[PDB]
């Protein structure tokens, strides 16, 4: 039978060829494919299709799926298409087409919706993996709520809490602090992974940190970010697989970037706040993202470049550093220059990952947001990118969710349990109305189960009545945490049963594969160049061409949706 | 004061309600939160007065507010919004349909390839039935039901609907009134046709070979009168 | 709504503004929460206009409560103000240094037993060094590192600096701009002088028995010309 | 640098586009694909490619590969390829580019050539999954060498040894003879699972079975196949999620084929020499193949149908059944029409697997030399597929490969472990040298070990000299024996605990998802059709068309091959 089209998208949401506009953004997702045969679409509901012995099967399968996601529009670094998704024993059983082969015609094998099958309509929605904040400052339990409520799942960084060690870098430093904060973690809904402190020019003191739980190190400043330091740290992580981070030395003291460089001496490094202004070598920190083995990430507070970013960090690095009302600038010509061009170097793939530098110089529940305003303000600067094929911004998009997704997970050894939307994967997905998408998530579902989702009226009729607001679910609560949450160790302290030992009833997992990501592993961000500096005008060049963008007088995914 | 956690919730909404009024007799254009908040405040206003009918404010509170009193795309994003209220017969829900007028732009907008229609159940051969509801109530039947163990209520050639579904949507249903005649557009189950469960006139594969047992058990069962 | 945690809070703290707002105009002075409160308040209108950037917004806010309008006290409590608020390019931080104007009461306040300065590094043998940072960049140098091992951008006697630090307050750093010449007090490094790490020019103890293979690393590493 | 195509083809083995004479057949398999980068083709040797820091990697890695088949031909129902298989922990890791990404580029990424990985040059070589031969009478354990040397890796099927029973029927009946044989089974290097006896009218006898870790049932006439006997297995078997096979009432004592179909009930079956020749209701046992829910097989004497297919078996059958010599004739009328027929309902999917009946009416060694010959035979006389696109065999080939590999497996519930060259499978693979393909394999790899191979002289200076014959490879011994084969059992056995309650040292995997496995869920052989038999002239119609073949004077994969 023949359905009108408008009809057909209001029943099951877009097809094959739709165009899809990303909140109130300039970005526009195409369904490249749908896995449907239509007229065997599920849909749930009262006469609807997933019923004894029709959509849902009466015949026992070993691949009866727990959860049915029915006609998502799945968004990630691996496809824009239409399909259903599969969640079995909290991981992503299979995606394609579900139901019952007893009555329907072109059912995936592996996706049998049956007796012990729950249902969530994605019909209309948009699906896209968990996001992972590689940037955390542990600084308050309160920023996992804001970060959940903002599509992120799992966080890696280092802190005790409100210590001015922390409150600086992400730090947990030594044996005690690790187990302490490890078994803090129970209490969570959030995955999470530790750094200890790598700026140490002594072996046994590293050491220590990873057998103790760190699944890396991070090599701040504030603690000296000296050659000698950026050695020793980077001998311990190659030995025991773990990642390193960096904030390098801003007021170039033992070096220049040049002989900063030279000490990481080709090892893998992930290098926050890559631009600069969160810290690093004055004023060619920058120069870094050209190189094959730096893994470079950007902090929220200069992404996207805005006409109020300059003047908010003049001041903003006083109150985080602490500085005398004495100092002014140095800043207001250097700022500039790195800020802008750190737009571009996104677009153009240099800068593979973002993140949030939470409440030491950047926003918890910004990461998102922020990633998706950048990529809609280089659309309405640079126009739609050449690498596309159509009317679209699908290669855009692509490049722009794996900065969240998949290449911080690369980075931190965990791309094989999370970061995209893929068979065998556990399941920490994120369900996004269209009009909301970057800006406001509908469901948060961690190792199969809700987590956490916008909830109305706890006595209404129904779940819809105001107020509206972000809460936790079951599988955040309870021994369910434990089974949706993991606590991520390095390989040393998992094999030596740290889970036992510290008595984590968490899922506890170990990183692997740290030491040999590269700029040509990650997906969508591979590009090296030639960036230079110019000393006395601020300037970024990639390859001699001046790299620069123009400051936004207004975002979006802001001001149409939020109260303050 | 004895206050439920319901009642704290309505606090803050209140409270949005009434910045989101300052705001818009500042002459500001309101966004999402605002215009959703200043609309629950005006229901759970008018509740307390206890002079309106849920009937009453569910019509006054459409197009509440205008497509200028609001930014653009707000109308679009909020197609219906529903809030309970304390009135003097208890706790009623107050469901608005379009509280705030819409305009041109739409946020998380489906542009379509085509405005072609969609063949649905391409290629399979169609089977026209004459239907009629001999029941004195009203009934429905699914996409994917097996039209042959249909309420018994329902009067047709039953052996032309042996292994076969409603050529309709996947999840709609046709409606057959009481006493009301239908020409239905029939075609045969997808899969394997192992039709297990509904009215158990089948239990297995739809083929010949379990045709007149499937037929003789729905005599039996009063289905084939 | 959708109201996320950080939203919520907003709420209370408008609220609170809100109060402060209603006592200030019933002609009562202000305490601390209460002047935070106020100003954070106008901060988030001010945001919500649209109007005022967030430069505009930090130098308007200086002495926004006046001495008289506030408790003795207050002023000197609050030397800073921070409020995240939404403008029509994002969430940006407006920091204010002296919302509100001190009077000269203070709570918490030290008194000094004497005004006389006080010797740091007191005994510790001085030695002048010339310096002179050569590279294209300037570049600072903190109280405890090893003199001896700075950036090797930096022109000077290396023999002179070896086994020395700066004599300057501890946590302090000396700038030496690109191209800059200076004189520097050098003092010996405290306890065993068990130099290990930096450049690792030296990494063990700075006497005269290493010092022929320190100058000699330095050379090799190009801190030495 | 341009590499004549002559010299590419003889380094690295066939590219895209180029087409592979199967044996001396008239089958041409096509490379759809090819999935290297020209110029980063792995090679063994010195001064080769796999070499430390060059093809082989000095970076360690979690996805070490223990073994890649650089260069292979992958003949399987998901492809004809070209592409390198990597094998780790026993099982296909992957299958794509392997080496080392610090020097290459287009690795596929968990597919690393490292310090711990063994070469196999697979470049000119055809890479098939090994068969399941689904109908084998457990008599001799000669059989098993036999097997091997055919590319055969699973056995399914029963027996005790030379016993009347045995020698009739594929049945080890009770518990105490299935123990036994499960326990005789530590032994070999073949993969086995064992049916017990279907011919039961009470539940208790065959539930006993099921238990004692039998993977089936089989209803055979020796012990009666009468409606109730059919009804009692199925139905128990329908509790246990276990397959049934059937030999029917050849002299249709309690009914004819139509009588037993509808004791069946539409629920799965397999049924044995469908043609009827190996038994069942005569003249209408082939009628059954037109069923969704029947699973047919063919047994290896009867395909292909040749000049003294009909001779052989009017005397076959006298030794095998022990008849008078009083008895001439019925099966001289009755079987040539339908030998005939069988062999086109091969060719147009009908008939979905071939099966051996060894030693039984039917050929141990002959299962994958007999279905090529058939596939080259109806290609010869009814031409090329009208299914084919392309001047290739391609879906002719993927039809028939399916009969003995993948098809096998689904029915048998083994189709997740085993049955395809797919990622995540055991690594049951056969090596074979396009000249001798489907008549004499190379190498033998079962769990990633190879276990048998095709030697030359023990002495000899290189592995080449004669005499070159099929010998026991290092994975068939010790205890290595018991990490490559498999004993399938009952889900409720193993549940709980035969592994351990039996002693066996072998891999113990239960069969599931065996009672929802309908023509629809095979691989090129899902066609379903109104089969009738004229009971004057024994002619077989599909759909009323007249169904035949004629018979061969010689067949490919024979005569060039052997010497007797
Ligand atoms: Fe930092
Ligand atoms: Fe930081
Ligand atoms: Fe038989
Ligand atoms: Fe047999």
């Amino acid at each position: 039978m023949k359905m009108k089209r408008q009809e057909y998208v209001n029943t099951y949401g877009p097809t094959t060829g739709d165009k899809v506009r990303l909140g109130d953004t300039d970005l526009w997702a195409e369904v490249e494919h749908d896995y449907t045969v239509y007229g065997e679409e599920l849909k749930f509901g009262a006469g609807k299709t997933i019923r004894e012995g029709m959509g849902q099967s009466n015949s026992p399968d070993e691949n009866t799926l727990d959860l049915v996601i029915t006609n998502a529009l799945i968004i990630d670094y691996t496809g824009i298409y239409k399909a259903d998704i599969g969640i079995k024993n909290g991981k992503i059983h299979g995606i394609g087409k579900a139901g019952n082969k007893d009555m329907q015609d072109g059912v995936t094998p592996h996706m049998v919706v049956g007796v012990g099958t729950e249902a969530l309509a994605g019909e209309g929605m948009i699906i896209t993996a968990g996001g992972i904040d590689s940037h955390t400052h542990f600084l308050s339990p309160q920023q996992f709520p804001t970060a959940l409520a903002n599509g992120v799942t799992t966080m890696f960084g280092g802190g005790t809490g409100p210590v001015d060690g922390t409150n600086a870098t992400t730090i947990t430093p030594g044996v005690w602090n690790l187990h302490r904060m490890l078994r803090a973690a129970e209490e969570y809904g959030m995955n999470v992974g530790l750094l200890g402190k790598g700026n140490s020019s002594s072996r046994a003191q590293l050491v220590e940190q990873v057998k103790a739980g760190a699944i890396g190190f991070k090599l701040h400043e504030d603690w000296g970010t000296t050659p000698s330091a950026i050695d020793h740290c980077l001998s311990v992580a190659d030995e025991y697989d773990v990642q390193v981070c960096i904030h390098t030395d801003t007021v170039n003291e033992a070096g220049y970037v040049d002989d900063t460089l030279r000490a990481m001496n080709g090892r893998a490094i992930h290098a926050y706040h890559i631009e600069g202004a969160g810290g690093g070598h004055s004023p060619d920190v920058i120069t870094m993202a050209g190189e094959v083995n730096i893994l470079p990430s950007s902090t929220t507070p200069t992404i996207p470049y805005t006409i109020n970013t300059v003047a908010e960090h003049l001041d903003m690095l006083m109150t985080c550093h602490h500085l005398d009302k004495r100092i002014r600038f140095s800043q207001s010509r250097i700022r500039p220059g790195s800020i802008a061009a750190e737009d571009t170097l996104h677009d153009m793939g240099v800068i593979a990952m973002t993140s949030s530098d939470s409440q030491a110089m950047g926003r918890a529940g910004e990461v998102i947001p922020r990633t998706w305003q950048t990529a809609d303000k280089n659309k309405k600067e640079f126009g739609r990118l050449t690498e596309e094929k159509g009317d679209n911004d699908n290669f855009r998009i692509k490049r722009y969710i794996s900065k969240y997704t998949i290449n911080p997970a690369i980075t931190h050894g965990v791309s094989e349990y999370i970061g995209s939307v893929e068979e065998g994967k556990i399941a920490d997905l994120v369900v996004w109305n269209p009009a909301f998408f970057g800006v406001k998530p509908k469901i948060i579902i961690k190792g199969g189960m809700v987590v956490f989702s916008e909830m109305g009226d706890s006595n209404a009729s129904v779940p819809t009545p105001q107020p509206v607001y972000y809460r936790e679910m079951f599988g955040h609560h309870g021994k369910a945490k434990f089974d949706t949450s993991i606590t991520f160790v390095s390989k040393v302290a998992y094999e030596n049963g740290i889970k036992e030992k510290l008595g984590l009833e968490r899922k506890v997992l170990p990183v692997k594969n740290c030491r040999n990501v590269t700029k040509k592993d990650f997906k969508f961000n591979n590009t090296t160049a030639k960036i230079t500096v110019n000393p006395e005008t601020f300037e970024v060049f990639v390859n001699g061409k001046l790299c620069t963008s123009k400051p936004a007088t207004e975002v979006a995914l802001a001001s149409r949706y939020t109260f303050f | 004061m004895k206050l439920t956690p319901k009642e704290q919730e309505k606090f803050l909404l209140y409270y949005a309600g009434e910045v989101a009024r300052k705001r818009k007799e500042e002459g500001l254009k309101l966004n999402q939160p605002e215009a959703i908040a200043y609309i629950s405040a005006h229901i759970m206003d008018e509740a307390r007065r206890g002079k309106k009918t849920v009937a009453q404010l569910m019509e006054e509170c459409v197009h509440f507010l205008k497509k200028d009193e609001v930014m653009p795309g707000v109308g679009n994003m909020v197609p219906d919004l529903g809030v309970e209220a304390n009135f003097p017969d208890g706790t009623k829900l107050v469901t608005v349909n379009w509280p705030i007028e819409p305009d041109d732009f739409k946020a998380g907008e489906i542009k379509f390839a085509s405005d072609k229609d969609i063949e649905l159940n391409a290629g399979k051969e169609i089977t026209e039935l004459k239907v009629t509801n001999k029941g004195p109530k009203s009934l429905h039947v699914g996409s994917h039901f097996h039209f042959f163990e249909a309420n018994r209520a329902l009067e047709f050639d039953r052996e032309k609907a042996y292994g076969k579904r409603l050529d309709i949507p996947s999840g709609n249903t046709l409606r057959i009134g009481a006493g009301e005649t239908k020409t239905v557009h029939l075609i045969p189950i997808g899969g394997s046709k192992k039709i297990i469960g509904m009215n158990g006139l089948l239990n297995g594969i739809a083929d010949d070979l379990h045709k007149q047992k499937a037929l003789e058990k729905a005599k039996h069962h009063g289905f084939i009168k």
